[PDB]
């Protein structure tokens, strides 16, 4: 289910084999040319498409481009060398820009940015002002 | 001494039991030691012949090396000869390596690495006799080349016939 | 032996041997995965 | 004893080096003793060759246009022929030693205790056996004990020769000659 | 008879016969007999040419020219005995029926693989060496004669061989 | 703290050549090092000051030695 | 398939200036520092591909893939809590009705009242 | 018709099969070089590589070094080559230490500490011996005149 | 082999073996024949180009001291140059034999173009034919030029110089 | 990994989330503002530190703050 692509020198390197790799799948309703983030143009297949990339940012750039094609079913995974997979995006089946019940807020501080403590007040504690 | 020496060729009649007074076989493994004994001994056989061959039978017809002294001939010989001699020895060593990789032997095994006159018999006892003869003449030639060298550097150290000293 | 020989003795040790060994040691230390 | 405490404390202060056998180890004692014995041979040869004038043009200096600035001692004053010759002989020995350090064979006594070398266990066993103040008179001939004892004797002799030459205000060659009853000069 | 015989160029080419001179086994056997005979004669010829041309004469003939001039200057009475000896030999060698061409072990006087060979591989290797040296020597005598009749040095880089014989 | 620099976990885990550079550039910023206390900071500074004074006296001794040995004073 | 496989890395978060390991882990659990290429017949590292007669390009051979079945299964495994939340708020069998009637991705995408509407049909 | 295609029929790997990377000449050469050739011991790989390099390394030193116009120029070139080989051997040694650690190697593959030590020793011997061989060869250059 | 090979068969003469030197030859023998035809043709093409350059006077090596006559420059070249030429070609030949052992090797295809294209493609067959025909012409041309230089004394152009 | 904090001046405009190139941020329910949502950064392991989110934020001062810290492969944006 690979798109029609003649190859490039911009693809993944040894890291994809030994550290981590990324995959993006999506469904197209016709054969259409798109821009590979790694350089050059590829032809989407009618139906399911799968593409491997070195970085998550490359997958998200491609997904941003897919949105201009009216394609919103893309899924982004991370694959480890052992073959374990992580489903990354959209994490809960809903795009992060659309508020969703069941998400919990992470990393909020209940005050305006001007109320962080003074550095001299936490010297030698090992913490930063934004984490305390 | 090592235990494997018991099942090895090298004991004879002049020394029917394993001769290793210094127990040098605790340090040099027997396979390496025997390969090196044969290497040094074969080189010493050739050396013992070449020590006197040009003096007794004449040199070739060249002026490159005018002396018949075995030692003073070294620096007189052209370095192109020495480079090609090193090269041919390297060719020999490569042949030995390749033959041993092919399951052949230059250490008295079954299939000879080098036997161009077709003299290796198919009998284990006859092969044992041949191996004993080669090793005896190898040790004798090592002794002889050492003696020639000693008498040359230090006259009288070894009873070498003065005409081939 | 005389002290007048010391430059030609010491300069190659200070300017070639010492930097090479120091650089090799620092390389080995920075490549070590568990130092403590 | 002070010896065990000393070695242990040195290892605790320099663990990375102590791993390879560097420092006050049995391995270093063995290797430095071997070198001291060979060096007694070389020093005696130098004394004998100086006494009999067997080194050609010993007091003549090397040509600057031939060997260049590397052969200079101060300005354009060049090293003598004798010193260059002694250096070259020791360089022969040093090239042998570098070949042995860099490319040991499998049954060889390596310079450092490398866990991956096939001699590591034998080396550790031998080094554990050697130790003590008096040489083992039970063990003689070509044995590690005798080798260690003679290496110690050679290093002691080097120290005593340097010290005696210093006290007498004479050269080390002069001491070597006067210790063999003036057999060289 | 084909690539499984003695003298094949190699395994891939096999019996190298661009002119299709070998079709059945009978033609190949006749051709191999002729080839082995020519190679033996040419080995002897190259030996003798190199020997005489290098200034070496048998007692009695210390004045005769060395190369092919020895067939124009030496009188018939000295050339004839070679024919007599060769004829005596032609009537003597007898091919063992059932063996390879050039196997003359059926000869009256004893001939064959003596202590030289024990195994079949040894005999095959010895035969291949005889045949290969025969082919090389055929080329060699041809080249010697051509280069003598062209410029006078049958050996193109030197004039005479200066043999080393210690004994 | 398992790799160089042992004073910074954040740097020791960087997988790039940056880890080396920053280690060198942060070695003397003892206040920022992992697990530093005030007392240890003052003690390490005291010892480093002894080292610096040793360097100064070595430099002066060397100037004196080179003039004495090789100069025309 | 373990879900914390990414988190079980060797990255030890620092006490300051470090966001730590987030939802999936700060880094891969696999040590990227492996050997360079190797001669014919040998492997550079544990799971390395055998480059056959061209070991110098051995690293250009892929041993990491994503087959569609693994994709669907890890999609379900990683979003099991979100689906559990959606059924908890819309309200076992009901989830099997919804996720087969319209789909699993659509079930994630819809709303509890909308699913209360599609549950009206049977 | 198309002399370029994705390497390993994988469009998304960062490599292309071109005549330079995938010709029969390139493949035969690379598979036969001692760094890759099947069946060599690590020591023999190191030895062959050292033999190849030390022979040519003497040339620049002999012909262009400071003492090139002295009559000991060849000897100085050989000494310079030996010094370069020592520098390279130090590089190989510390590389192996970094890349493989100091633990006992579990295998005989070249990319292991024990095998890399064998390879480094073979390289040192091959390079120094090859520099010496080139010194001998340069001591007497044949004109090739009959 | 005759019902398998398409490269080398071209217009005017089609398949050209009047002497019947290909009948009853095995596939290995005909592969040898094609490899030899190609190698002789390629060497002859290179020889023709080099001869033309030398004859024209464009031989700037050795301070252009060598004779414009290629057969004289052949002997004025020192021995070591010929030794290098022969040994370098020998090394290339060794590598070529290694290539030849490989499965699916197409006789004369050192580049291994079979990894990308085959004779089912028309243009590739056509370009192979261009190579082969120019090789045949260059073999004839090098023989003819050597004749004209040896027996007729003239080492240059005797066909088109007479026009202009 | 970088640190990304959301302060309570967030008006839930979702612009930082749309700006993020590596999907670090997401909108979560919250009763602190009129829009009924606040930004969140649950996936800081993938934050590269580009600060596009800060460029997108309309409040004064910023409601999303990126503090750069310990570098990883992911935060350095390495394809190798
Ligand atoms: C360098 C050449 C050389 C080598 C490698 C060997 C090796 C061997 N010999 Mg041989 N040997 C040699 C020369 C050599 N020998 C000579 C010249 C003689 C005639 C005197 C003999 C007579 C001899 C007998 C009678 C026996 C051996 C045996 C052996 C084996 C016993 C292991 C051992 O410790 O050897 C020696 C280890 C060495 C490292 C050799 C070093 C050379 C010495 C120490 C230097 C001093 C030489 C001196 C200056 C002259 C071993 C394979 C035994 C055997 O074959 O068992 C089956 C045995 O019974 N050897
Ligand atoms: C130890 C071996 C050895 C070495 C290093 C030398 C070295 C030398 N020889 Mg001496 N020589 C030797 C043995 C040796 N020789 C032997 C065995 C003979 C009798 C054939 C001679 C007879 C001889 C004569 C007449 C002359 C020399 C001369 C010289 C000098 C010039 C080189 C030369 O032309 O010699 C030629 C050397 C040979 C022909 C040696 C034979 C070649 C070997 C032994 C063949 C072995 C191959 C074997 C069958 C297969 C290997 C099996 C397996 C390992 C693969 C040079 C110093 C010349 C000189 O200047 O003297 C003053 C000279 O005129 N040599
Ligand atoms: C191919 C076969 C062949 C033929 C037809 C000849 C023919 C000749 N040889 Mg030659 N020769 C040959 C091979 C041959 N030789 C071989 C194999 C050797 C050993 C190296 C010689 C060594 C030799 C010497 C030293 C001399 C000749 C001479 C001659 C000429 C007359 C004397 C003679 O018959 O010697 C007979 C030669 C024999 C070898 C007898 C062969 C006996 C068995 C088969 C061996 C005559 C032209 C003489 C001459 O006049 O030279 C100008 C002369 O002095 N030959
Ligand atoms: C080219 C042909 C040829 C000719 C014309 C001769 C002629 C001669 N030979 Mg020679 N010889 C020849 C080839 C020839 N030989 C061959 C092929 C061999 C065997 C290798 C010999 C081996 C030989 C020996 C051993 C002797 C002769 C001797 C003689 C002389 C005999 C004495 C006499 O008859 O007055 C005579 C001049 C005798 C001689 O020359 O004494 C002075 C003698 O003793 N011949
Ligand atoms: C970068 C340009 C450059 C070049 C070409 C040179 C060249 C030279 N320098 Mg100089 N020099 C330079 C910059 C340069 N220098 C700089 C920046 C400094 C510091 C200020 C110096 C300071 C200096 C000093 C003090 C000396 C020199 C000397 C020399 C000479 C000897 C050097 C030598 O033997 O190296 C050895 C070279 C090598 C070991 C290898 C060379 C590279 C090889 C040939 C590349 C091969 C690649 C191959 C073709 C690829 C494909 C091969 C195949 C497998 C496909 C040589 C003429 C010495 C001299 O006496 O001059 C007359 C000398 O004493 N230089
Ligand atoms: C590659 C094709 C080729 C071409 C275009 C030529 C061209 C020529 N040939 Mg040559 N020729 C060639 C190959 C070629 N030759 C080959 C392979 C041979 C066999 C060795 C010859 C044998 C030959 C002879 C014997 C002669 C020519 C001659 C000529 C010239 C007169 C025209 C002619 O004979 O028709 C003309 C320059 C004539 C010539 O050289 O005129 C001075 C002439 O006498 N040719
Ligand atoms: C006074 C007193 O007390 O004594 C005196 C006596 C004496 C003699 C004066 C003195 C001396 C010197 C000594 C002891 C000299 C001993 C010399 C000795 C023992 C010399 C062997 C040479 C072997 C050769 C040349 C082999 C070539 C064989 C070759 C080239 C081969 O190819 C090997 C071969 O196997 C294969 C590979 C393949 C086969 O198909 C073919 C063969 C079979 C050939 C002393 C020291 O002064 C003491
Ligand atoms: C009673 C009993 O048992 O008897 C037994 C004993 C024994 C000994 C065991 C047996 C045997 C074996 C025998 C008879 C072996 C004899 C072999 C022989 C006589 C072999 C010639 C080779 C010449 C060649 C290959 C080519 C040369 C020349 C070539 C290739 C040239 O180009 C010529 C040349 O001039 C030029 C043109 C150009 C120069 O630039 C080069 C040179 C100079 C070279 C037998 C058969 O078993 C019989
Ligand atoms: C059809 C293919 C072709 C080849 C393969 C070829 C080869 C050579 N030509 Mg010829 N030639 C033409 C065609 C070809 N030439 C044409 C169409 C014309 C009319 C313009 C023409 C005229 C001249 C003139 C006046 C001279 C000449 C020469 C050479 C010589 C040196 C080559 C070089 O170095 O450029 C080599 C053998 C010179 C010469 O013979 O010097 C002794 C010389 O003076 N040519
Ligand atoms: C391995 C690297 C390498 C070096 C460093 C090198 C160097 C020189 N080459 Mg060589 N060369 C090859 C490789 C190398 N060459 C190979 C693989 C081949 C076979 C394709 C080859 C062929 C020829 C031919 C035909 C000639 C030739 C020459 C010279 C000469 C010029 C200076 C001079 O000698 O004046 C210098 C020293 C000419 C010559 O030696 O003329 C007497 C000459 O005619 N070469
Ligand atoms: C007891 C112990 C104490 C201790 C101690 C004391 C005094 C220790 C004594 C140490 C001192 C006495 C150790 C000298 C060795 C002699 C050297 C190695 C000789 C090398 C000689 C060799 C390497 C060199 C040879 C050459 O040079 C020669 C000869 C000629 C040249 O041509 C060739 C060569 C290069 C080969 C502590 C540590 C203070 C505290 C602890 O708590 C208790
Ligand atoms: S800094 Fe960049 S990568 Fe990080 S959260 Fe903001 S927009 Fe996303
Ligand atoms: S952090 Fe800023 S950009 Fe993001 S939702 Fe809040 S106000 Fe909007």
């Amino acid at each position: 289910p690979f798109p029609t692509f003649g190859g490039s020198t911009g693809g993944w390197l040894r890291a994809a084999e030994v550290e981590e790799k990324y995959a993006i799948t999506w469904t197209s309703t016709k054969e259409q040319i798109f821009e590979m983030p790694t350089g050059g143009a590829a032809i989407m297949r009618n139906g399911e498409n799968l593409l491997y990339l070195a970085r998550k940012e490359q997958c998200l750039a491609l997904s941003t481009q897919l949105r201009t094609f009216k394609i919103n079913d893309y899924k982004i995974y991370r694959i480890f060398p052992s073959g374990e997979v992580q489903y990354l995006h959209p994490k809960d089946g809903v795009f992060p820009e659309k508020v969703n019940p069941g998400r919990t807020s992470v990393n909020s501080r209940g005050f305006s940015i001007g109320k962080n403590p003074n550095p001299a007040s936490i010297k030698f504690s090992g913490i930063t002002t934004y984490e305390s | 001494y090592a235990s494997e020496l018991d099942s090895m060729t090298g004991t004879g009649i002049e020394s029917p039991k394993v001769f290793d007074p210094l127990n040098l076989s605790d340090y040099v493994p027997v396979d390496w030691a025997r390969r090196a004994e044969l290497s040094n001994g074969r080189s010493a056989m050739l050396a013992t012949v070449g020590w006197f061959f040009p003096k007794v039978f004449g040199t070739f017809d060249s002026t490159d090396v005018t002396t018949t002294d075995p030692i003073d001939a070294i620096m007189q010989a052209d370095p192109q000869w020495w480079a090609q001699w090193i090269l041919i020895c390297g060719v020999f060593e490569t042949w030995k390596y390749k033959k041993e990789m092919e399951g052949k032997s230059f250490l008295g095994g079954a299939d000879p690495a080098v036997d161009y006159l077709k003299l290796w018999p198919a009998d284990a006892a006859a092969q044992e006799e041949m191996k004993t003869k080669e090793l005896k003449n190898a040790r004798l030639a090592m002794i002889g080349i050492a003696g020639f060298a000693a008498n040359h550097f230090i006259p009288g150290s070894c009873p070498v016939p003065d005409f081939i000293a | 032996m005389a002290a007048s020989f010391l430059p030609s003795i010491l300069v190659p040790l200070v300017g070639l041997i010492f930097p090479a060994f120091s650089m090799a040691l620092f390389f080995l230390y920075v490549q070590t995965d568990d130092i403590a | 004893s002070v010896f065990d405490d000393a070695v242990k404390d040195w290892a605790e202060e320099y663990p990375q080096f102590a791993a390879w056998g560097w420092g006050p180890s049995v391995q270093a004692e063995i290797w430095n003793g071997r070198h001291a014995m060979f060096g007694w041979v070389v020093m005696c040869a130098c004394a004998y060759a100086k006494g009999h004038g067997l080194i050609p043009d010993a007091d003549q200096t090397l040509d600057l246009k031939e060997w260049g600035t590397l052969a200079t001692i101060s300005g354009k004053n060049t090293i003598t022929n004798e010193r260059a010759i002694i250096l070259i002989a020791n360089v022969h020995a040093l090239m042998v030693g570098l070949a042995a350090t860099i490319s040991p064979n499998s049954f060889a006594d390596t310079l450092l205790l490398d866990p991956n070398h096939p001699m590591y266990e034998w080396q550790m066993e031998r080094n554990s056996k050697l130790g003590g103040v008096m040489p083992n008179l039970g063990k003689m001939g070509v044995t590690p004990e005798a080798e260690l004892a003679n290496g110690r004797m050679a290093m002691m002799g080097i120290i005593t020769c340097i010290a005696y030459s210093g006290i007498q205000g004479q050269s080390m060659i002069d001491t070597i000659n006067e210790w063999v009853g003036g057999a060289y000069f | 008879d084909f690539s499984g015989e003695i003298g094949a160029a190699n395994a891939e080419l096999g019996c190298w016969d661009p002119l299709n001179f070998c079709t059945d086994q009978a033609s190949f056997d006749k051709m191999r007999y002729a080839e082995l005979k020519h190679g033996r004669v040419a080995q002897l010829a190259a030996w003798g040419y190199a020997t005489t041309w290098s200034g070496a004469r048998f007692p009695g003939c210390e004045d005769f020219p060395a190369g092919h001039e020895a067939v124009l200057k030496i009188g018939t009475e000295n050339l004839i005995p070679v024919l007599v000896v060769a004829g005596a030999l032609e009537t003597l060698w007898k091919q063992k029926e059932g063996s390879f061409p050039g196997d003359f072990s059926a000869t009256s006087f004893p001939v064959g693989f003596g202590p030289f060979a024990k195994t079949e591989a040894d005999m095959i290797d010895l035969r291949t060496k005889e045949l290969n040296n025969g082919r090389a020597a055929m080329m060699g005598i041809l080249g010697m004669i051509v280069h003598e009749q062209i410029d006078g040095k049958p050996f193109i880089f030197f004039d005479k061989f200066e043999i080393y014989a210690p004994f | 703290a398992t790799k160089f620099p042992k004073f910074s976990q954040a740097l020791a885990q960087d997988p790039a050549t940056r880890r080396i550079w920053y280690g060198i550039a942060t070695a003397h910023d003892l206040e920022a090092h992992d697990g530093m206390t005030e007392e240890n900071l003052y003690q390490k500074i005291f010892a480093s000051h002894f080292g610096h004074l040793a360097i100064i006296f070595l430099w002066t001794s060397g100037n004196l030695f080179h003039v004495a040995w090789q100069g025309n004073f | 398939v373990d879900l914390d496989y990414g988190m079980k890395n060797s990255y030890v978060p620092a006490t300051g200036g470090d966001g730590g390991q987030g939802q999936f882990g700060a880094q891969s659990p696999n040590d990227w520092r492996v050997a360079g290429t190797s001669p014919v017949g040998e492997t550079s590292y544990a799971g390395a591909a055998d480059g056959g007669e061209e070991p110098w390009f051995a690293e250009a051979i892929s041993t990491v893939s994503l087959d569609l079945q693994k994709a669907d299964e890890t999609l379900k495994a990683f979003t099991k809590d979100a689906a559990a939340f959606k059924i908890e708020e819309f309200a076992d069998a009901a989830m099997e009705e919804l996720v087969g009637k319209l789909g699993y991705s659509k079930f994630l995408e819809m709303s509890t009242k909308q699913l209360m509407k599609t549950w009206g049909t049977l | 018709a198309n002399f370029i295609k994705p390497y390993n029929d994988d469009p998304f790997v960062g490599h292309l099969a071109t005549p330079i990377t995938s010709s029969s000449l390139t493949r035969a050469l690379l598979k036969n070089l001692p760094a890759y050739r099947f069946g060599l011991t690590p020591l023999l790989r190191g030895l062959e590589i050292g033999l190849a390099h030390g022979y040519f390394l003497i040339g620049p030193f002999a012909q262009l070094g400071p003492l090139r116009n002295s009559d000991i120029g060849l000897l100085a070139g050989f000494l310079s080559t030996i010094g370069l080989i020592l520098i390279l051997t130090l590089g190989l040694t510390i590389y192996g230490a970094a890349a493989f650690g100091q633990e006992k190697s579990n295998g005989s593959e070249l990319q292991t500490k024990k095998s890399w030590d064998q390879f480094k020793g073979g390289f040192f011997v091959g390079a120094c011996g090859s520099a010496g061989f080139a010194f001998i060869c340069l001591s007497s250059i044949p004109t090739f005149a009959l | 082999w005759r019902d398998e090979v398409v490269v080398g068969i071209t217009a005017p003469v089609g398949f050209f073996d009047p002497l019947g030197l290909s009948k009853g030859k095995d596939d290995a023998t005909m592969a040898y024949y094609r490899e030899a035809e190609l190698k002789n043709g390629r060497v002859a093409m290179a020889a023709c180009l080099g001869w033309y350059l030398n004859a024209g006077g464009v031989h700037p090596a050795f301070n252009s001291e060598l004779s414009n006559d290629p057969l004289k420059a052949m002997v004025e070249l020192p021995a070591v140059g010929w030794l290098q030429f022969v040994l370098g070609c020998g090394a290339i030949e060794w590598l070529g034999q290694q290539i030849k052992e490989r499965p699916g090797y197409v006789p004369g295809d050192l580049l291994g173009a079979s990894y990308w294209v085959d004779n089912s493609d028309e243009g590739w067959v056509m370009y192979q034919n261009k190579e082969l025909n120019n090789g045949r012409l260059a073999m004839l041309a090098i023989v003819g030029m050597v004749y004209q230089d040896v027996f007729v004394g003239d080492y240059g152009d005797m066909m088109y110089k007479q026009l202009v | 990994s970088h640190t990304v904090k959301i302060y309570d001046t967030c008006i839930g405009c979702t612009q930082c989330v749309r700006a993020c190139p590596t999907d670090v941020l997401e909108m979560v329910p919250w009763d602190g503002c009129k829009s009924g949502q606040i930004a969140s950064s649950p996936r800081v392991e993938d934050c590269v530190g580009c600060k596009r989110c800060e460029t997108a934020c309309p409040t004064d001062f910023l409601s999303v703050r990126v503090y750069l810290g310990a570098e990883t492969t992911r935060s350095l944006g390495l394809a190798y």
